[PDB]
């Protein structure tokens, strides 16, 4: 089938600034190449259509180029309400239409470190039987952290699962919280539980551990 | 002035089938093809299936071929998307879109706001609220609301009056089937044995309220 | 009255092999896509610059069917930008191709008990079929230091093989009959209309 490789995976600018996102084709499509928006939460919205061809309604200062496989999708001053993220979407291969992976385009902002909190299970959740460790990392950006547990010093994979919030409306940080979920033979049969941090902003990786029943 | 409704997304069980209905308006829906696009949780758009504008051809891709059906009515101006033999991978939100007919090949105009179809089999359960404790530069602390069904459940701290500092995550479907989520809140380290935090859950579905007190470890 | 004659092209008695496609040109009569739409017997059916459903709907100054016969593993060889012995040997589409492309299973039709060998396809080739290339040389291929003057023998073979065909073969080896649809538009009067 057809790939479609939109770059960068995300990138940071500020407002007035020229932005511009490329979109890759695995194979050879005319001009029929699309470039769509969508807010978080929001539906999509068309911008673009045959690959440079704007759509009625749309502000002027969205303009696409590009013919073959490269394709490009410029913004000559970017706007407040701009901050989205952009599919780029052929149709060459009329019936099987396939997507990009998109680009979030972020307010670009300072590196913020995240402050990172470590909670173990409640007593009332044990007595049910099962286990939650919670790890809450707060206010950093950009969102691309890596959250690692530990137990006795031993990596774990596969038992527990991420959650992340909107970019913020007031200082435009994200936060996460991963949720290591097990019973509690296998909570006693261990005794540190651990959360290793790395994130852009952290100069060494930041742990925050804790003993059972300590 | 273009509008499209979705309509009929719920939970279901694999295996199961389902029916969404898409509503236009505005437009000359019998003059326009037709097209239904998800997009599952934290992924992108995918294309679905395709319907002419007299209903006559019916185009699907590989992923739910011979597994889901489009039809639509020009009478009662309406596009039907019946949904049998759902798998896990259904999981998503799907979108009605106008086709506008400018080009050779199929672009999307318009787009409705969606319906979510999740694919689980589990029945309607109470949330259970557990607290989380803040220990010993300003602390953090909040509640787990684990193993409820189906989505949403609202979360509130000291009944709507704790506002800043607080962030509400999105659930996640574990393996079992239910939902957990976990909301949390950043206070100054000073104010932890006068201030009382009390977190207010809602979960409507399964028509259950639960206010749990949160205080630090001893 | 004048209707397309698309249906001795799809439900012909016997179809040819894939280095010698068989092309038949529609021109002059109402194009009537309506056979594609009922039937539902099809296996692939991928179209590549135009859609199908607006297709009813638009002229063009001529059509090409091109029907021939592949097995399952390479109906997907079968579109633009692809590579392998039917792509580069017996048939090619250029990468701006605009049509359609059908396939569906013929075991029923396209095999014997002892194996049907009646299509054949080119197996070697000095070079890569050109778009729209039809290719029926039968000259014995070089592919030693040694010229081959017309005789077999140490790297000089036949270009052609032959298909096996078995009722019991696996679906990635049955036979599939494949129509292209390819559509032109000029600056010329157009007579096929939908
Ligand atoms: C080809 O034959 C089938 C029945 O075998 C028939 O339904 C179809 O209409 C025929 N094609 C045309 C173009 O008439």
């Amino acid at each position: 089938d057809i790939q479609m490789t939109q770059s960068p995976s995300s990138l940071s600018a500020s407002v007035g600034d020229r932005v511009t996102i490329t979109c890759r084709a695995s194979q050879s499509i005319s001009s029929y190449l699309n470039w769509y928006q969508q807010k978080p939460g929001k539906a999509p919205k068309l911008l673009i259509y045959a690959a440079s061809s704007l759509q009625s309604g749309v502000p002027s200062r969205f303009s696409g180029s590009g013919s073959g496989t490269d394709f490009t999708l410029t913004i000559s001053s970017l706007q407040p309400e701009d901050f989205a993220t952009y599919y780029c979407q052929q149709s060459y291969s009329t019936l099987a239409l396939t997507f990009g992976g998109g680009t979030k385009v972020e307010i670009k902002r300072t590196v913020a470190a995240p402050s990172v909190f470590i909670f173990p299970p409640s007593d009332e959740q044990l007595k049910s039987g099962t286990a939650s460790v919670v790890c809450l990392l707060n206010n950093f950006y950009p969102r691309e952290a890596k959250v690692q547990w530990k137990v006795d010093n031993a990596l774990q994979s596969g038992n527990s699962q991420e959650s992340v919030t909107e970019q913020d409306s007031k200082d435009s940080t994200y936060s996460l919280s991963s949720t290591l979920t097990l019973s509690k033979a296998d909570y006693e049969k261990h005794k540190v539980y651990a959360c290793e941090v790395t994130h852009q902003g952290l100069s060494s990786p930041v742990t925050k551990s804790f003993n059972r029943g300590e | 002035e273009v509008q499209l409704v979705e309509s009929g997304g719920g939970v279901v069980q694999p295996g199961r089938s389902l029916r969404l209905s898409c509503a236009a308006s505005a437009f000359t829906f019998s003059s326009y093809d037709m097209h239904w696009v998800r997009q599952a949780p934290g992924k992108g758009l995918e294309w679905v299936a395709v319907i002419s504008y007299d209903g006559s051809n019916k185009y699907y891709a590989d992923s739910v071929k011979g597994r889901f059906t489009i039809s639509r009515d020009n009478s009662k101006n309406t596009l039907y998307l019946q949904m049998n033999s759902l798998r896990a991978e259904d999981t998503a939100v799907y979108y009605c879109a106008k086709d506008g007919g400018k080009l050779w090949v199929y672009y999307f105009d318009y787009w409705g706001q969606g319906t979510l179809v999740t694919v689980s089999s589990a029945s309607t359960k109470g949330p259970s609220v557990f607290p989380l404790a803040p220990s010993s530069g300003t602390a953090a602390l909040g509640c787990l609301v684990k193993d409820y069904f189906p989505e949403p459940v609202t979360v509130s701290w000291n009944s709507g009056a704790l506002t800043s500092g607080v962030h509400t995550f999105p659930a996640v479907l574990q393996s079992s089937g239910l939902y957990s989520l976990s909301s949390v809140v950043t206070v100054p380290s000073s104010s932890l044995g006068t201030q009382t935090y009390i977190c207010n859950v809602n979960h409507k579905p399964s028509n259950t309220k639960v206010d749990k007190r949160v205080e630090p470890k001893s | 009255t004048n209707l397309c004659p698309f249906g001795e092209v799809f439900n012909a008695t016997r179809f040819a092999s894939v280095y010698a496609w068989n092309r038949k040109r529609i021109s002059n009569c109402v194009a009537d896509y309506s056979v594609l739409y009922n039937s539902a017997s099809f296996s692939t059916f991928k179209c590549y610059g135009v859609s199908p459903t607006k297709l009813n709907d638009l002229c063009f100054t001529n059509v090409y069917a091109d029907s021939f016969v592949i097995r399952g593993d390479e109906v997907r060889q079968i579109a633009p930008g692809q590579t392998g012995k039917i792509a580069d040997y017996n048939y090619k589409l250029p990468d701006d191709f605009t049509g359609c492309v059908i396939a569906w299973n013929s075991n029923n039709l396209d095999s014997k008990v002892g194996g049907n060998y009646n299509y054949l396809y080119r197996l070697f080739r000095k070079s890569n079929l050109k778009p729209f290339e039809r290719d029926i040389s039968t000259e014995i291929y070089q592919a030693g230091s040694t010229p081959c003057n017309g005789v077999e023998g140490f790297n000089c073979y036949f270009p052609l093989q032959s298909y096996g065909f078995q009722p019991t073969n696996g679906v990635g080896y049955q036979p599939y009959r494949v129509v292209v649809l390819s559509f032109e538009l000029l600056h010329a009067p157009a007579t096929v209309c939908g």
